[PDB]
């Protein structure tokens, strides 16, 4: 999406 | 071990604001990477992700609910808080807070959940139910319509408990009016219709309202 | 956002059965996928984390595999306590989506419901409203369809229904549907019909009554 990555990715 | 518990108001009015607290123990929002999230579940629906907050005050919300939610943490009280503004009846759900492990694989999951808290959005005030008959006419059915009460719950028994077989007390529905409506039916032998008597015993404690409604053809 | 599709959405089994369940991600979420079992009245319980790892304390019968977009949960021999709803959650992208869930219930032979229609009471008519309810008693599987009809007009947006839990002894379900009308509207019409569609019924059953007859 320009999807955000999770804190631990 | 780790245990969490949600608290706040089980009843909230449309538009008003909902404030929930997650009190935990067995861990601290001070352990690097630890997270505490909020997940809600509408009655009969699937889990919905709400927001997450970690040890650094790192925050994330549901894009769809983003301007309505505010999540914080008090490390002194070991509590996390969720504020949801201008709630409507579609917010009625069970809210869960959960624990997320930090870098030691195992951060990929919410490992410990609270038991959740049921919040209901109604512009309604306590009210007793009106009890109507569902008249019958091989197997026959009859019952009681326990209409317009608030809030949950209500108890129903047949023939003062002496009748339990064939009974089906259904889950109440939240009508668009803000009031509940539930149904209770018992299935019997047509031949018993004229000699046996069927009476439902309704009890809405919240309004101190008791009704015994006899039901026939 | 990232959609997680669970399959099947509902499934019936018997104890000792071997079942596998899936969760598809519209985008690769690496191994960042978790599986939860949720029994009624109880909160979600972690079974599998990081897509393939068994959570400590969880029975060995549960297993999980997958990566990228395809993931499965398998129960080698399902137990009585495994009749619940299962969910998958991905924690790779924000927000952390959950799937729609797979409901696992107890298989029993197909039983068609006994249908009953209940006209409203005269005492309620005074309140100014008319509630007519329809009863679907002891059927299986769970899917049933209720269609309300007043003078053959199909009703929409004016009925509410609730289903009971699967019975402990006979594994059936029971449904209740309520059609709510204003006293005036009820008195303006004649035939009240409750049409029920369900697997055990070759053709749809209709239970009706004429208001003053």
């Amino acid at each position: 999406e320009l999807l955000e990555l999770d804190k631990w990715a | 071990r780790i245990t969490l518990k949600e608290s706040g108001p089980p009843l909230v009015k449309p538009t008003q604001t909902l404030t929930l607290t997650c009190s935990f123990s067995g861990f601290s929002l001070s352990d690097f990477g630890v997270g505490v999230g909020w997940i809600r579940q509408p009655p009969g629906k699937a889990l919905e992700w709400l927001a997450i907050i970690y040890s650094d005050d790192d925050k994330r919300y549901s894009p769809s609910l983003n301007t309505r939610l505010t999540i914080t943490k008090d490390t002194s009280k070991n509590q996390v808080v969720l504020v949801m503004t201008r709630v409507s009846p579609v917010d009625t759900a069970t809210y869960f807070c959960a624990h997320r492990r930090g870098p030691t694989g195992p951060v990929n999951a919410m490992d410990v959940w609270g038991q959740g808290i049921t919040v209901t959005i109604s512009s309604t005030s306590t009210k007793g139910p009106s009890v109507f008959p569902l008249a019958p006419s091989g197997t026959a059915a009859l019952g009681c319509l326990v209409k317009d009460y608030f809030p949950e719950p209500v108890t129903v028994s047949w023939n003062s408990g002496a009748l339990t077989s064939g009974v089906h007390t259904f889950p109440a529905v939240l009508q668009s009016s803000g009031l509940y409506s539930l149904s209770s039916v018992v299935t019997v032998p047509s031949s018993s219709l004229g000699t046996q008597t069927y009476t439902c015993n309704v009890n809405h404690k919240p309004s101190n309202t008791k009704v015994d409604k006899r039901v026939e053809p | 956002a990232l959609q997680l599709t669970q399959s099947p959405s509902s499934l019936s089994a018997s104890v000792g059965d071997r079942i596998t369940i899936t969760c598809r991600a519209s985008q690769g979420v690496t191994s960042a996928l978790a599986w939860y079992r949720q029994k009624p009245g109880s909160p979600p319980q972690l079974l599998i984390y990081d897509a393939s790892s068994l959570e400590s304390g969880v029975p060995s019968r549960f297993s999980g595999s997958g990566s990228g977009t395809e993931f499965t949960l398998t129960i080698s021999t399902l137990r009585p306590e495994d009749f619940a709803t299962y969910y998958c959650q991905q924690l790779h992208f924000y927000p952390h989506t959950f799937g729609g869930g797979t409901r696992v219930d107890v298989r029993r032979t197909v039983a068609a419901p006994s249908v009953f229609i209940f006209p409203p009471s005269d005492e309620q008519l005074k309140s100014g409203t008319a509630s007519v309810v329809c009863l679907l008693n002891n059927f299986y599987p769970r899917e049933a369809k209720v269609q309300w009809k007043v003078d053959n007009a199909l009703q929409s947006g004016n009925s509410q229904e609730s289903v009971t839990e699967q019975d402990s002894k006979d594994s059936t379900y029971s449904l209740s549907s309520t059609l709510t009308l204003s006293k005036a509207d009820y008195e303006k019409h004649k035939v009240y019909e409750c049409e029920v569609t369900h697997q055990g019924l070759s053709s749809p059953v209709t239970k009706s009554f004429n208001r003053g007859e």
